[PDB]
């Protein structure tokens, strides 16, 4: 109950590796949000307005993880609804109502739980700029600020529809705004081309290191988002790119680190899973070029472990499997101590 | 007439001229006599492609009978300044100025077709005036000649004395001959 | 739970399926871990590992069911094969989503002991694609989470391995978009007209993102840490399959001629040509049926017409479509 | 004036000029004197079509009285380098470079209309200067003459001694005569 922002930060830090800026923002944000649901006394202090957050980070930065991990600290219904599916009324496509509908399915159709729920609408950037654009934004505007639910009944007339007010729920929004770096580059040192220009470092996961630190509402409006929409979300969180230095600190440090999980499965048979410092770094580089980041580690690792994971059980007396940098690439095979 | 082309990208269909479509692939074409107006386009194109992807290589096709020395220097100086590797693939002919750009490409990325002629000649200059002006304008055309000889010796690796001797008269070199000379790295025949 | 080693799993399964050993390797260790790990976790340090659900994606007549059957042939625990089209809203418009758990009650024998290790398998999961539709997916996803729900008999939903496999239509086109194209140059690698036309674009390399793009609920798409890749067919494997089953196509053809008292003599040479015809129609193992069924039509209209037709010899010319069945009619 | 054409594709209607519409079907037009600018367009078209479909054949229609040797070589070298087979169809005249580009097509894909006229002559050149410069350029034009004769022999199969003898003076060949000579494979008469 109402854990201190610092405690939340430490718990979230267990998995997240290097999101301090957003960590604090997200921590304080939820902390005060639930204090409003808690501070319901009648002392002329119910007027308090919620403040929705707008998480902007390159794909795979850790946005979803923060939302999901934080949901567990709350121990209440949480959901993630994509923004692409939603389309303005009058044309085929998901209706804004549906967001509440699916959200309530996780809540078990409990009004108290609904009001104390958190949303993580993703890919908000997609709906930028007659249909699938401003229309969706206009509809969403009312929904995020204030609206009554119309969720039809489950299982089993038209009056059966249930209602709940969308003025308590914290509607967090996560989006990978492709091109925002150029908008923020126009703020100062607009030069992209020329000898004395700010030409991008590279076309790898180094580009957006701290490019969103200087994100202002004006840029988001220029991006295409409605001015009103940008106003609705006052807080704007920023995430890093999870580059090679991050990926090296994310393959063993996290409590859920792939190496740890893989080691657990290997430990059962009796093989002491081992990794070399350079070996782990090698995987990071391979994931960055592949552009799969976080999601590329598992696959990459499975391509380097599964091979010997089908052998190890049939082999006996195995004591260790040393994974060398060479093994990561397609040159060598996992070194294994066949006997003791 | 320049024929149009459609990319047919996922975002939608856009009409691009035959030259603009190839520009998206980091390709620049140098055709005709070298001059300030045409050379400036190559400069803008090279710089523009640097921002999109400063790591991906660039392919500069050279088919030109020569031209302004000053205009060419802006291209060579620009190619070396930028970070991306500027490949060169000589098609047709490559005269004095054209050959310099062909030799200015990145190491191991200079190419030429089989029936390609690469000629090297001294810089051409013309001026009229008093004896004092002639003496002043003679050191400039002689000083420039030294800079071009050093550039070829640097990329080709041949000694400076050989460059001056060869540049005295027109010397036509085929694909195979140019490889031994160091002007290019490989002669491509078939994919 | 059988729970053999990956080696044993693959080897024992190879006996009945030829050509799908690549995917087998992955699935072998996958299921091996799930049973062993969960059953005897022994409160492992920093337990994070979620149910090792494995996805199955293969075209029609790829042997999805065969791999599902062979997997369930020796598995003592129940498999409760079910469908995704049959599911509808939760007892509002039609069949409820609890019917998958109802199929488990039949296979588990009403034994909680068997229920907890029930390998809930589904086929043709690609027919509920969003465009009921998306509603069934969410009501389906609820059980994937491992939410104990009775049908009435309490059923253990935790630790239920999911090997659901659908014949996703338009999967390659989506992963084809992700694939990059070649350049236009003199020193560039144009790799092909198209990219998902030489190898199955879908079943060589897949990431969760590609599945979300298809139009599936992102939560369910990122619910399976493991995946699989089924190979449509193989030319070598097509000649073995021709007479591998107990009642193989060729076998059944001869057995049908034997009902009248005629032998269906067939040449090895003809077999090779037959495989090519199926590979061209691109309709899977089942596709081969149509080729021979038509070819035999003439023989199914000649043997009856002429009595005392001892046997019929088929040569490579007959499969080429030029020669006419060599009636061996005699005494 | 160039007329406009509507494709009326399933996705929607698009407007392309008469030349661009045919370019979609892997067709390239060579009209007028051969020069660096127009020749560069053909090269760009050949490469673009290669990326679209490196397996489908390409059809190059040739109607030109000749032109620059260097410009022609850039096209010929490009046709052989690319993977697709570049067909060739004479539509009435090929004097010097048109026949080299007509005879440089894939085997079995060189056609000619019924009343087309094809000629072959040695490359003409013009240069002025000192005796030393003349001797250098004379060797260059003599080397080119040999390389061109070798190309015809390779594609036509005739011995080099016959090609050199036939290229000394202007020799006109009809559609039927060209087939026996080896310049082309078939004479298209009707569909
Ligand atoms: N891998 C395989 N090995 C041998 N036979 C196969 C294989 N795959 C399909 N078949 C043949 O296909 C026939 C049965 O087809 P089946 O109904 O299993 O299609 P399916 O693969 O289940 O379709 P889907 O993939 O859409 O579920 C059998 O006669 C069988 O011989
Ligand atoms: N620092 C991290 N530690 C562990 N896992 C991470 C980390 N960053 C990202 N991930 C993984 O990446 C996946 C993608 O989620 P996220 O990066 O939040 O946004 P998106 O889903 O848009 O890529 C998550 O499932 C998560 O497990
Ligand atoms: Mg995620
Ligand atoms: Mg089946």
């Amino acid at each position: 109950k109402l854990p201190a922002p610092k405690e939340i930060r430490t718990i979230l830090d267990q998995y997240v590796i290097g999101q301090e800026r957003a960590k604090k923002v997200l921590a304080v944000a939820v902390y005060n949000h639930y204090k409003r649901l808690n501070q319901r006394d009648k002392k002329d202090d119910i007027e308090l307005g919620k403040s929705n957050i707008l998480m902007i980070g390159p794909t795979g930065s850790g946005k979803t993880l923060l939302a999901e991990t934080l949901a567990r600290l709350l121990n209440v219904p949480f959901t993630i609804a994509d923004a692409t599916t939603l389309t303005e009324a009058g044309y085929v496509g998901e209706d804004v109502e549906n967001i509440i509908q699916k959200l309530l399915q996780k809540c078990d159709y409990d009004v108290e739980k609904a009001q104390m729920g958190i949303v993580y609408i993703d890919e908000i950037d997609k709906i930028s700029r007659d249909v699938s654009g401003e229309g969706v934004q206009q509809a969403l505007l009312k929904l995020i600020e204030g609206t009554v639910a119309s969720v039809p009944p489950q299982g089993g007339p038209q009056q059966e529809f249930l209602q709940v007010d969308t003025r308590n729920i914290l509607f967090i929004c996560g989006g990978a705004f492709a091109g925002l770096e150029r908008v923020i580059q126009n703020r100062s040192a607009r030069g992209g081309i020329g000898f004395n220009a700010e030409v991008r470092s590279q076309e790898m996961g180094k580009k957006v290191g701290e490019a969103f630190k200087e994100v202002e509402p004006e840029d988001l409006v220029k991006f295409g988002l409605i001015p009103e929409f940008v106003g609705r979300l006052p807080v704007i969180a920023t995430l890093d790119e999870l580059d090679e230095a991050a990926l090296m600190q994310i393959l063993t440090e996290p409590k859920n680190a792939l190496t740890k999980q893989y080691a657990k499965l290997f430990e059962m048979e009796g093989v002491d899973l081992e990794f070399r410092p350079d070996a782990l770094k090698a995987v990071a580089r391979k994931a960055l070029e592949r552009k799969t980041g976080a999601r590329g580690l598992r696959s990459i690792l499975e391509g380097i472990l599964l091979d010997t994971m089908y052998e190890i059980p049939s082999q006996q007396d195995v004591s260790k499997v040393v994974i060398d940098e060479s093994v990561i690439d397609g040159s060598s095979q996992p070194l294994m101590i066949y006997e003791n | 007439l320049v024929p149009m082309v459609v990319e047919q990208s996922a975002r939608g269909e856009r009409a691009y001229d035959i030259y603009s479509r190839l520009l998206k692939e980091r390709i620049i074409f140098l055709v005709g006599q070298v001059e300030d107006y045409m050379a400036n386009l190559v400069v803008a194109q090279l710089l523009f492609l640097e921002a999109e992807n400063p790591e991906k290589d660039i392919h500069l096709y050279i088919n030109s009978p020569g031209g302004s020395v000053t205009a060419g220097m802006s291209i060579y100086d620009t190619m070396q300044f930028i970070k991306p590797n500027v490949s060169t693939t000589c098609i047709g002919q490559a005269c004095s100025m054209g050959a310099l750009l062909l030799a200015g490409g990145a190491a191991g990325k200079r190419y030429c077709l089989p029936h390609s002629r690469m000629m090297i000649h001294q810089p051409l200059g013309g001026f009229q005036g008093q004896a004092s002006d002639i003496e002043i304008h003679a050191k400039e055309i002689l000083f420039i000649k030294e800079r071009l000889n050093q550039i070829l010796a640097h990329h080709t690796g041949q000694p400076l004395d050989v460059i001056a001797r060869d540049t005295d008269r027109d010397r036509f070199m085929s694909g195979d001959e140019a490889v031994k000379y160091g002007l290019i790295d490989k002669v491509m025949t078939q994919r």
